[PDB]
């Protein structure tokens, strides 16, 4: 539903002759999709909600959310000496939160010797896929579909290695940066959204 | 903020007098919570001819 | 320029976005400029001429 | 015939320069090791090694 | 309205070969638009409201909008020790500003716009991507090479080595 | 950051394999079965003469093709 395989067969030279049959095509778009969307930070699934212990970095309120959910949604905080729990409203692009210092209480258990009574660690629920109704840009689109269009012929047989910077290395070698979707337009083009 | 120290945990457990050991008791809480202050204010104006 | 004491963003730093500008800040010394060791000597000359 | 007649010019001097010490005082970064990474680095990492640092 | 698909086949003189449809040409063209409404700003997207709290330190309060608003629709700031809500008119362009919850819009786009130059980089960067894949990185005049060390690098990227991004800074700052 | 620990491990499940393996192993098996090592290659050449000592410290039979570099970005 996102991309047709005749949009890359029409963008990549080959709607007349193939060069690859359709399974590969498949076998390469899912590739293809699953390359930039952990490159920027992404999904394919809407309401990804994740439980996850959120360790306060500092006490200023330090916390960062692995998975940066929705803009407005309020993420819920329990355990952690946290005896009754508190929503927040997360920041929209980032997942630069703040623990308000203000303790709305703390259940201690001060005595035990089947627990060492030390905590319940700080716990975290929210959710992910903020991309309901999948309205991701072109931006990813067309270098995906540059992605594609490099992989379709370059089965690893030619080496085709370019030159990073300037100096070559001690060892004497042919140099590095020889990467898929890197040496191509793809990182120029869906780099628009990378902060 | 202040403590609310919930219960006393039950320790002792009157054991039999051959055992090298105790038995665990449970555990009591303190319940760590706070309280805010309000605030209480007014305005009230007069003229200085008609106050003199 | 606006970085003057006393300016609108003064004491702040400069971004440039593009076209790279090449700043080079001129030493003047300007500190030797009456030649301050033959200046002295020839001080010391006419003043021990007079037997001073 | 008062001091004030010769000293104008500087404590003018004095003023400027301690401006200069105001406004550099706050507003010059206190920060240090810029650290830059590269253009292939799988943003979603990048704070993992933000992280780390 | 803004860009004619007629302009694109008679400018990059693609007109007579199916390969480029118009579903492919429209991708490429809602491409060229939005990355030109980021290298140099312009808003591209109907009136859109955005809910967001803002804070506190920051001495003076400053306040920065992770959306930069309009032009001068006022921003209602709430909650966070303000006590009454009250409007905020921004300076328009950027989005710093100066002193908690907020909720404003941003979505300027009623009147057809994008002045001669900015098509003009659009144009080129179409007339990259429609005969300019991913694959067979280039060199100089748009040949190959034997570099015996390496390759020359960064020539298959779009918009970059054809065009739009120097031909759009005269809007930048 | 609080000794032992056992844990069942692996995303398997539903048999994962998200990029690495079909890119870079194919990637990788082509080149191994077009290209053995007997002869050092050249940026889509065959030679370079370049009158001093080869260029070949790589190009040889290791790991040119995007396939360790696929792997690479998953690692990431």
């Amino acid at each position: 539903t996102l991309l047709p395989l005749q949009t890359i067969r029409e963008h990549a030279k080959c709607d007349d002759n193939p060069r690859v049959t359709d399974d590969l095509l498949k076998l390469y778009r899912e590739a293809a999709f699953e390359a930039a969307e952990l490159y920027t930070g992404l999904s394919f699934t809407p309401e990804k909600t994740i439980v996850e212990p959120i360790r306060l970095k500092g006490r200023r309120g330090k916390i960062i959310l692995s998975a940066t959910p929705i803009a407005g949604r309020p993420v819920v905080f329990y355990g952690g000496g946290l005896g009754s729990p508190l929503e927040l409203i997360p920041r929209p692009g980032s997942n630069v939160l703040f623990f308000p210092y203000g303790s709305p209480d703390r259940f201690q258990t001060w005595g035990d010797c089947h627990t060492c009574d030390v905590e319940s660690q700080l716990m975290a629920t929210y959710v992910t896929g903020r991309r309901c109704e999948n309205s991701v840009p072109a931006g990813i689109i067309i270098g995906i579909l540059k992605l594609i269009a490099w992989n379709i012929n370059n089965p690893g047989d030619e080496v085709m290695s370019v030159r990073n910077t300037l100096n070559a290395n001690a060892q004497g070698l042919i140099g590095g940066t020889n990467n898929g979707a890197v040496i191509s337009g793809a990182q120029d083009e869906w780099f628009r959204y990378r902060r | 903020t202040y403590m609310k120290i919930a219960d006393y945990g039950q320790l002792g457990e009157y054991t039999c007098d051959a055992k090298c050991d105790a038995e665990f008791g449970e555990p009591g809480n303190i319940r760590h919570l706070e309280g805010k202050t309000y605030d209480y204010r007014g305005v009230f104006c007069f003229n200085r001819k008609n106050l003199q | 320029e606006e970085t003057k004491p006393g300016g609108d963003n003064g004491g702040e730093i400069i971004f440039i976005a593009g076209t790279d500008v090449k700043v080079q800040e001129m030493k003047n010394d300007l500190s030797d400029i009456h030649s301050k060791v033959p200046l002295d000597d020839q001080a010391r000359t006419i003043a021990g001429n007079f037997g001073i | 015939n008062t001091p004030l007649q010769a000293i104008g010019v500087p404590v003018a001097l004095y003023d400027a320069l301690m401006a200069r010490a105001i406004d550099s005082a706050d507003g010059t970064p206190n920060s240090k090791w810029l650290v830059t990474a590269s253009r292939d680095l799988d943003d979603g990492q990048a704070k993992e090694v933000k992280e780390g640092i």
